């Protein structure tokens, strides 16, 4: 999403979680995942979400499909632009043939 | 599976039939200005 | 768990403008668009000279600026299978166009952790590990 | 989970004594005294709780959980037909540097009009060339004959090559096109709004369940709306939804998007995005201070390393256009 | 003239005094947008498929 | 009325060949056949190999 250039390509090769960690028979597993569900209860968790990672950088490949630019292609109106001073001197060319026919 | 390919520098081979038909149709102008120049004639 | 890879991007080619997918075809065809109206000028010969200078090119481009019809009817029936042809080259070239746009793209994922391009270990899918990983 | 405790028969240690709840579904602290199958895993008289329920806190503090095996999460599903709104344009229609060059291809040869009209009415040539590219049919005053009426042939060619690409514009996004209009952006606001910007909402819920706390713990304003709407069963709602007397079900939506792989149709979907409000996990329930959910942690983390579980959901849970 | 209804000719064409011919003309005319409607939609569907 | 007559003609050609409607199972491990339902009746010839 931050960077472009990089797209990930299939699904959920393994499915884990990320705990806490904590030395054997310590006191401190109490109420560690109970504050886990707190800020479940509260969506804390996805306000540090909101902080962080729900800000998308670059765009999706759901496939822009097509796109509505069409800014480089004035070589049609390049080519009109160069006809019209080709129009200018063939006006001095039917001058010349006026004055002759 | 198979899928399809963009089709750039058109096959001209449907043209060739487009001036077929137009030569076929090229050719009754002829006999009717034919039928024209006997239709003066009566 | 799943893979990163770069994207790989189907570039749209803006460029077709100046291209257009005949490329080598419509020059002949405004050739026989020339000889067309020398057909005409010589059907109305014998029995309209600005006319073979223009009302050919302004039938097919839609701005029919001219002497208008012939007197002969059989070079009229010429001109409308001549505009019928102008019809179908339009169309066909709008409906190419169309085509062009957004018929293929070429395909750049992988399919799934079971690839036989990840199953036969080659060269040119070098695969990472980052080391003392759980993985 | 039948599958998985043939798997904890492969890790032998335990063997079975099945009973099947008849009083109370889950477990609800009814003045502090629980029903359900918290009820029986109080009082010893259950002591494995392998039936699919959520590991919450109200929960934990009772009994001894184990490890979570399957992510799961509230959100809600709709039967919805989608679509798209162009609004009164192609959204940006070309490139707006040609699309106001076509003004500037208005000015510049007027100056080359003005020029040849001495070879005048310059704003009767200007709607002429509005009388070009868009096809008027209207009549239009032709000069005697120059490089304006070739450069007439020069735009109408480009007149060709204009219509065709907006023709072929169009029809591109026409055909491809994505369809989402009201996902999550109600769920806080409309739905915390719920009939005071449109006409009322069917809502669905279950009568008893972790759910009706939490959204008494949170959103408890519109509950009392929601009151009315106390479905008791999951295919009584799809039914309902499908009469179109609900408006979305609210739901784990780890059931949810199984059904909706095996709905009939899919015009029946989840909310598409996966965005569960919730974030929780299916475990088992264990007596506390019992030493063997360890071993059988264990277990459950060996079944993991090998990643058995997704034959198994290919086995069960798979659907059908959920793809 | 006619024939310089529906395929669009840009000839030049000779008109009447204005009657159910001319009425003719504008319901041939829509007739005229469904042709080469259907024409395209059928030329791209067959040149994409 | 000239955009109005394009969008007419690139919604015919959308509505000509946008979509065709799922007929086909997903092979012999279809949850349709995993799942034995109703809707689905399979039959075998009696007294074969299969």
């Amino acid at each position: 999403s931050q960077k472009c250039d990089l797209v990930t390509t299939g699904e959920l090769f393994f499915r884990s979680g990320f705990g806490i960690g904590m030395r054997k028979d310590s006191p401190w597993k109490q109420q560690v995942s109970l504050s886990i569900l707190k800020s479940h209860e509260n969506g804390f968790m996805e306000d540090l979400d909101k902080t962080w990672v729900r800000y998308q950088e670059c765009d999706s490949r759901s496939n822009a499909p097509a796109t509505l630019t069409c800014e480089n292609m004035a070589g049609v109106f390049m080519l009109v632009a160069g006809g019209i001073v080709a129009g200018i001197f063939l006006i001095f060319i039917e001058i010349a043939y006026k004055s002759r026919a | 599976e198979k899928n399809e390919v963009m089709s750039s520098q058109l096959d001209i081979d449907n043209m060739a039939g487009v001036f077929y038909m137009l030569g076929a149709a090229m050719a009754l102008s002829l006999i009717t200005f034919i039928s024209e120049h006997l239709f003066y004639w009566q | 768990l799943t893979i990163l890879v770069k994207k790989e991007i189907p570039r749209s080619t803006l460029d077709s403008f100046m291209q257009p997918f005949q490329s080598t075809l419509w020059l002949l065809v405004g050739l026989s668009v020339h000889v067309v109206a020398v057909m005409l000028y010589l059907l109305d010969r014998f029995s309209t000279l600005s006319s073979a200078m223009w009302f050919s090119w302004g039938v097919l481009l839609n701005s029919g600026i001219g002497e208008g019809a012939p007197r002969s009817f059989s070079a009229r029936i010429l001109g409308m299978v001549w505009a019928g042809f102008a019809m179908i080259i339009v169309a066909s070239y709008t409906a190419n166009l169309a085509a062009f746009l957004v018929l293929d793209r070429p395909e750049e994922r992988i399919t799934g952790i079971n690839d036989p391009r990840l199953r036969n270990p080659s060269d040119k899918f070098i695969y990472a590990t980052v080391k003392q990983s759980s993985v | 989970c039948i599958d998985i405790l043939k798997k904890i028969s492969k890790s032998v240690k335990f063997t079975y004594d099945l009973y099947l709840v008849t009083n109370g579904k889950h477990g609800k602290k009814i003045n502090g005294t629980w029903n359900g199958m918290i009820g029986e895993v109080v009082m010893k008289r259950a002591y494995m709780a392998v039936g699919s329920l959520t590991i919450n806190e109200e929960r934990s503090e009772v009994v001894d959980f184990s490890v979570p095996f399957i992510e799961t999460g509230i959100s809600v599903m709709v039967s919805r037909s989608n679509g798209t709104v162009s609004p009164s344009a192609f959204l940006e229609p070309f490139s707006a540097c040609v699309w106001v060059m076509m003004f500037v291809m208005l000015l510049i040869v007027s100056a080359v009009a003005v020029f040849v009209f001495e070879y005048v009415t310059i704003g009767k040539a200007i709607w002429l060339l509005w009388g070009l590219v868009f096809n008027n049919s209207v009549p239009v005053q032709n000069p005697k004959g120059t490089t304006s009426k070739i450069m007439v042939s020069v735009w109408a060619f480009f007149a060709v090559i204009f219509l065709a690409s907006y023709t072929a514009n169009l029809a591109a996004f026409m055909i491809q096109e994505e369809y989402v209009d009201q996902v999550s952006g109600l769920s806080d606001k409309k739905f915390q709004r719920p009939n005071d910007f449109s006409p009322p909402f069917r809502f669905g819920t279950v009568p008893n369940g972790s759910t009706e706390r939490n959204i008494r713990n949170n959103y408890a304003e519109m509950h009392a709306y929601m009151g009315k709407f106390n479905q008791r069963g999951v295919d009584d709602a799809l039914l309902s939804l499908k009469t179109g007397k609900l408006d979305a079900f609210i739901y784990d939506a780890a059931v949810l998007n199984y059904m909706a792989g095996r709905d009939e149709g899919c015009k029946l979907v989840t909310i598409g995005s996966g965005k569960v409000f919730a974030s929780t996990g299916y475990g088992i329930a264990i007596q506390k201070d019992s030493g063997w959910k360890r071993q059988v942690d264990l277990a459950i983390l060996q079944l993991f390393g090998d990643g058995e579980m997704e034959e198994l959901e290919a086995l069960w849970l798979t659907g059908i256009c959920h793809n």
